[PDB]
């Protein structure tokens, strides 16, 4: 099914000639038009005022990355490598080795979060829920260097964003 | 013929004018050339799957329900 | 005592310039749903002060010409300020008995700040966009002097101050109204304003540039008291002249500010389509009216006194 | 000596960052969340930050997306002709150090092979408060310069 | 006396706001033919003529005030008919076209 | 690995909101494309801006790229 | 005469922040002079309001403190100083605050919050977390050639 | 049970799509007639 968006035949009877002549002559569809821009000033601007206020957001938002815990405090990766081989941009380096108590952890967890393209491969690739991407995106640096997140690093974002990252996976688990 | 070399991305447009008139439009693109479709020859399926949100990247999920509808 | 009322002048001009600014930025930000300037100062009213600032420490960035490349400015600003000194606001700084033919002498000279400027770029393309704005100025600056007659021809005179006598009962917008409409978007062509901002449009298809910037509103404000006084004539108490000023400025004002609005409003003009709108439309009814309104008062036994 | 050194940094310092006037180089996907900083709900202008500046009227250029080797050349050259105080904001992982397309052939690993870059914006795209965010970091910065402090000690 | 004050002035400022805006501290240590087009020539021309004419309407305010009013009214319209035949003239003959 | 997909190709095409847009997917039977060709629809649109262009003014150059709906992710790729 | 109403809006924000100079410390720190509802506080002094008759987005605001972690933030504050349990309400990530639905303890998580260090002595560096992977033979040290 | 997003039982109420640019003004006689009107006061 279709339709025609412009194809109408203007009357051509005095009155509608001399409709059209009024508006070419009188500007009227202009008017017409200074009339919305004029309803616009009287309404209340969609500004919010940053960073007192902030856009919203959902449990789904994909921010900055996290390594996370079990409630013990042990780490849950297991150095598995799944999050490194899913990786679109190959961001994840990973190396491993035998804990001095036996555990297969790693010893190397690095995101190059100027490789990565915050898709969240990695957090539904990861089988334990050990690597996250938190809620934080007001992480802009003054260098390129530190973009370059090493295992301390995100670690240290587990520790400093658990509270709000467990909250947003109890709202989503379901979901997944 | 006056000849302008520069008059969505960057674009470089090579312009033949005759006073006011277009005679000649020349587009010279690949100023975002990126290799994509290269790189996607050294990913799985689901991995090459976020290329598709960057390409007309006003249209995310239409190219991947593209991508996705092929596969 | 006439130096302290030329900085009367000169000093608020400037002033009011740099507050068109930030007006100019909240009335679109608010047809655009949103605020424009709001963070520096309370209500922005400390942003064109940072603007200003800012422009006049940046780094000022070879001319063709050193002698033009500091000419055009020096001309640009000073014709400006020169056209506010007939103004009657109810009283002018100088009482000219020609005042409107020397607004008409000092405007048509500000088309060679354009010119010098084009000329001292030392570029092909800069010079091509100057001499493209040139002949768009000169274009419509028929069209202004010709509805200016048209208008006088009910003054008597060439004096500004008589404009208001003209106008005691009722203002001039009512029997010329058609020259109003044409008048009104001339000044918006003349200034290079939207929808006929044609050299920052096709353009882009410090210290210096923001003198250019002044200049530039000086001449929007300006040419907006003009047609206040040319066709909404503000009455004159002579014992409380103050009167006058309070309600001739607030329609100065908002004949301002709907340049404001008519930018926010509408899309750009190309340029062969804006000399169409000049040659083919306002000036064939231009001439018209000019004979129009030299027959009515003889007709009408409407004829205007001399003096 | 020193007070007046101090405040006269204090106020050159606040008329930069109070008014930022950026040239975008919309390059690719990035460039769409600036455009979104610049709508209704964010409104750089409210900031002093005008929307499109030309590059001979801007002090910050954001580098919004991937550039690619045939593009480079391009950019240094803007750069090189804006006039100074001028700031570089990288956006996003393209610029920030190629993100998608570090591999590729026709790409720049990162802007900061070109342009020195003064604040590094994460995400694929970041949000456009992210990018707000940095456009502020920038303001801090600006905020921080002692160039008077400095010339009088020299 | 008082606007040749009120020019040197205006213009004495202007040169000053130029001055101090080429030279502030910066705290640092280290004839041919331009691809002529003859359209835009025949628009500066036709503004000239144009104002030409102009210049001999402006006395039309003064004139309306003699006794020989039926002399006057003619000749104005006259004036102003031979304008617009120019334009007409222009017109037809495709002066006012920015095609080709 | 992913999942293998049987060898083939296929051109799949879609009204996307600026044009035909498909892929040309080529499968050798393993977990990763072949040859992946993408059909962007801007491409031959503005391939005719030339054609599209004759006979105007300078500024009808602006529009005409803007009717097309171009976006240069799609066009380079 | 509805212009009147609002005007008495208007000067019930002045006594809202408490007389005319908190009303002018929330205008120059704040660009916004509204009163709320005080939803709750943090342990470094931001201040979270809310008033549902705002459109969606105006809704929920915080006034940050004008000191955190040893930094003067009257005038240099950040969208970073918000604590995580305050940032999922602050960003309408939940419905309820902190103060009705508290965070689940853990001996690990930070107890003090900490704003972005970048530019700082405090900024993070980047380095290899692995060892040597390759031990070089040391020579003895008596003579014996 | 399961529980997932659903419009609601017996669906969303209609939406609008139309084109809707309503007529408003006078005609153009209506419109001639004020403007000359106007300038014949004005003239006398
Ligand atoms: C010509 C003289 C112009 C004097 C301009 C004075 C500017 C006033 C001002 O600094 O704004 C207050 C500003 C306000 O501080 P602010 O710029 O950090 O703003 C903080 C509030 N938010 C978060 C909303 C941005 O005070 C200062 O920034 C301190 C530096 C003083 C600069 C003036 C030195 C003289
Ligand atoms: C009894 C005896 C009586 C004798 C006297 C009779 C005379 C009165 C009757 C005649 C009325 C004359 C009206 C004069 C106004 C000028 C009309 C005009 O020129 O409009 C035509 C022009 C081009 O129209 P267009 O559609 O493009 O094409 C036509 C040619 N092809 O279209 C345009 O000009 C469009 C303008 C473009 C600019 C847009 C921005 C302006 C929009 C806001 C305008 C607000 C109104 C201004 C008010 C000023 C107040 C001071
Ligand atoms: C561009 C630079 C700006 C150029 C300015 C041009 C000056 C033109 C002024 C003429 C305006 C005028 O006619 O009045 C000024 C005055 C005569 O006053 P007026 O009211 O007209 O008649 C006498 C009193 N009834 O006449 C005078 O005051 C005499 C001034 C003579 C000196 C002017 C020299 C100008 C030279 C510029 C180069
Ligand atoms: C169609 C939209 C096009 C947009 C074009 C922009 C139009 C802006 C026009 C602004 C002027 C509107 C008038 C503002 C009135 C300001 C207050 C005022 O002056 O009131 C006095 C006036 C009657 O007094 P008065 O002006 O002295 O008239 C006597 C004749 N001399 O009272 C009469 O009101
Ligand atoms: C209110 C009205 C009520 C209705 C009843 C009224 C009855 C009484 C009025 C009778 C007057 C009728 C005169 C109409 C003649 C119009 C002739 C014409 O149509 O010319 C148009 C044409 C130019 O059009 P163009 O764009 O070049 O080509 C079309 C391709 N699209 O051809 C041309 O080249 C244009 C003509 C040459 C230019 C002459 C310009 C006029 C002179 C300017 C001054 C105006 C007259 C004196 C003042
Ligand atoms: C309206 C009145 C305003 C009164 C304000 C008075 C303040 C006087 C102190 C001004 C200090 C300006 O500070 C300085 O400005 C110049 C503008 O080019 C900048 O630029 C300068 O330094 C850079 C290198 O750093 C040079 O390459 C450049 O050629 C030079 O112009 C400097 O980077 C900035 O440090
Ligand atoms: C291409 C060439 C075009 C040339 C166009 C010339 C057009 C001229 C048209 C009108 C000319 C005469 O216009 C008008 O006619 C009437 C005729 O009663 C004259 O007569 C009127 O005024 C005179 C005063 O002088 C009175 O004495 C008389 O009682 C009165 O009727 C007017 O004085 C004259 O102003
Ligand atoms: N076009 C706008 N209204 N905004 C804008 N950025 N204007 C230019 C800013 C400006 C220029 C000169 C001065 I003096 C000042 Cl105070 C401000
Ligand atoms: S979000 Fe995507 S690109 Fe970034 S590290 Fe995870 S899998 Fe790799
Ligand atoms: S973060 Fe998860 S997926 Fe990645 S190596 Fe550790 S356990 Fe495996
Ligand atoms: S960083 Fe992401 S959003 Fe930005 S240009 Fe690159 S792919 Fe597009």
């Amino acid at each position: 099914t279709y339709k025609y968006v412009n194809l109408r035949e203007p009357s051509m009877d005095m009155k509608s000639v001399t409709d059209r002549a009024a508006q070419t002559l009188l500007w009227t569809e202009l008017i017409r038009g200074l009339g919305m821009t004029l309803s616009y000033l009287f309404r209340e601007p969609a500004t919010i005022n940053y960073p007192f206020e902030k856009g919203p957001l959902s449990p789904r938002f994909r921010g900055e990355h996290a390594l996370r815990r079990y409630p013990s405090g042990e780490e849950r990766c297991i150095a598995c490598k799944l999050c490194e081989a899913v990786c679109p941009a190959q961001a994840i380096t990973i190396e491993a080795e035998p804990r001095a108590d036996g555990s297969r952890r790693t010893t190397r967890y690095d995101i190059d979060m100027t490789k990565c393209i915050y898709c969240g491969f990695c957090q539904e690739a990861c089988p334990v829920d050990a690597i996250v991407e938190g809620p934080n995106f007001e992480f802009s640096t003054e260098t390129h260097e530190e973009l370059l997140y090493n295992k301390e690093k995100l670690l240290n974002n587990g520790d400093k964003w658990e509270a709000e990252i467990a909250a947003n996976i109890q709202a989503d688990y379901l979901y997944r | 013929n006056l000849t302008l070399n520069f008059g969505h991305g960057v674009l470089r447009l090579v312009m033949e004018l005759s006073g006011e008139m277009v005679r000649k439009c020349d587009p010279h693109i690949g100023l975002l050339h990126r290799g994509t479709e290269k790189l996607i020859e050294y990913k799985t399926y689901l991995q090459a799957l976020p290329y598709f949100d960057r390409l007309d990247y006003v249209s995310m999920m239409c190219n991947e329900q593209a991508y996705s509808l092929a596969v | 005592m006439f130096m302290i009322n030329i900085l009367m002048l000169i000093i608020p001009i400037l002033l009011a310039v740099a507050f068109l600014t930030l007006v100019e930025r909240k009335v679109l930000g608010y047809m655009q749903l949103r605020k424009g300037p709001n963070v520096v100062g309370p209500y922005g009213l400390l942003q064109p002060i940072a603007d200003a600032i800012k422009l006049f420490i940046k780094e000022p960035l070879a001319t063709s010409s050193a002698s033009m490349f500091i000419l055009a400015p020096i001309m640009a600003l000073g014709l400006a300020l020169t056209m506010w000194i007939p103004l009657p606001m109810p009283y002018p700084l100088i009482n000219m008995n020609l005042g409107v033919l020397f607004m008409l002498a000092m405007s048509s000279l500000a088309v060679y700040s354009i010119l010098w400027s084009g000329w001292a770029s030392n570029s092909k393309y800069a010079l091509i966009g100057a001499l493209r704005a040139v002949a768009q100025t000169i274009s419509y600056e028929v069209t202004l002097a010709i509805i200016l007659l048209s208008v006088l021809l009910m003054s008597g005179s060439f004096t500004l101050s008589t404009l208001i006598t003209t106008q005691e009962q009722m203002w001039l917008i009512l029997p010329a109204w058609p020259l109003a409409m044409m008048w009104f978007i001339s000044t918006l062509a003349e200034t290079n304003r939207a929808p006929f901002d044609l050299t920052e449009g096709e353009s882009e298809l410090a210290g210096p540039f923001a003198l250019f910037f002044m200049a530039e509103y000086a001449n929007i404000i300006m040419m907006n008291i003009f047609t206040a006084i040319l066709f909404l004539g503000t009455s004159h108490n002579p014992h409380m002249p103050e009167l006058y000023t309070i309600n001739f400025t607030i329609k100065s004002l908002l004949l301002t500010m709907s340049f404001l609005w008519i930018r926010a409003s509408y899309p750009r003009f190309r340029y062969d389509q804006l000399m169409h709108l000049l040659w083919k439309n306002f000036l064939p009814l231009t001439l018209a009216l000019c004979m129009w309104h030299v027959s009515l008062p003889i007709l009408t036994s409407g004829i205007p006194p001399q003096t | 000596g020193e007070y007046v050194v101090a405040k006269l940094d204090d106020l050159i310092n606040w008329a930069r960052r109070s008014s930022l006037w950026p040239m975008t180089f919309g390059l690719a996907c990035c460039a769409v969340e600036m455009m979104h900083m610049a709508a209704p709900r964010y409104d750089m202008d409210r900031f002093g930050v005008v929307f499109r500046a030309s590059p001979r009227q801007s002090d910050v250029m954001i580098v919004a997306g991937t550039l690619t080797n045939k593009m480079a050349p391009a950019l240094r050259k803007v750069y090189d002709q804006m006039p100074e105080p001028r700031y570089v904001v990288s956006m996003g992982s393209c610029a920030n150090g190629g993100g998608y397309y570090h591999y590729s052939y026709s790409v720049v690993r990162g802007c900061d092979r070109i342009v020195p870059v003064d604040i590094y914006v994460p995400g694929c795209p970041p949000t456009a408060e992210a990018l707000l965010y940095g456009i502020l970091q920038l303001q801090k910065k600006i905020k921080r310069e002692k160039r008077l402090r400095i010339w009088y000690r020299r | 006396m008082n606007l040749m004050l009120a020019l040197l002035t205006n213009f004495t400022l202007a040169t000053l706001l130029v001055i101090i805006a080429f030279w502030l501290p910066q705290l640092n240590v280290y004839s041919a033919r331009l691809p002529f087009s003859m359209k835009f020539f025949l628009v500066a021309i036709t503004f000239l003529l144009f104002d030409l004419e102009i210049a001999l309407l402006l006395p039309l305010p003064w004139a309306s005030q003699t006794a020989n009013l039926n002399t006057m009214l003619t000749m104005a319209l006259f004036l102003i008919i031979l304008l617009a035949v120019s334009l007409a003239y222009e017109w037809t003959q495709k002066g006012l076209e920015w095609t080709e | 690995e992913g999942y293998q997909v049987p060898p083939g190709a296929t051109y799949t095409a879609i009204e996307a909101p600026k044009g035909e847009f498909g892929v040309y997917l080529v499968s050798d039977g393993s977990s990763r494309p072949y040859r992946c060709k993408i059909k962007a629809p801007g491409f031959a649109h503005l391939a005719g801006l030339d054609k599209m262009s004759k006979g105007h003014m300078l500024a009808d150059v602006v529009a005409i790229i803007g009717t097309q709906d171009i976006v240069f992710g799609e066009v380079d790729r | 005469m509805e212009l009147l109403q609002v005007l008495k809006r208007g000067l019930q924000q002045v006594s809202g922040h408490g007389g005319l100079r908190g009303y002018l410390r929330v205008l120059f720190r704040a660009n916004d002079v509204r009163v709320g509802t005080l939803v709750g506080e943090d342990k470094y002094g931001n201040k979270y309001y809310e008033d549902n008759k705002q459109f969606f987005g105006r809704h929920r605001w915080v006034i940050y403190t004008t000191e955190m972690n040893g930094k003067n933030t009257f005038w240099d504050v950040d969208g970073s100083m918000v604590p995580p349990e305050w940032h999922r309400w602050l960003h309408c990530m939940t419905d309820d605050p902190p103060t009705v639905k508290p965070p689940t303890a853990r001996k690990f998580i930070w107890t003090n919050h900490k704003f972005n260090l970048s530019g700082t002595p405090q900024q993070y560096v980047p380095y290899s977390t692995t060892r040597k992977k390759i031990q070089e033979w040391v020579p003895p040290s008596t003579p014996y050639k | 049970k399961v529980k997932q997003d659903m419009p609601p039982v017996g669906g969303y109420g209609p939406i609008d799509y139309k084109r809707n640019l309503p007529r408003r003004g006078l005609s153009g006689y209506s419109m001639f007639a004020v403007g000359i009107g106007a300038l014949l006061f004005g003239y006398w």
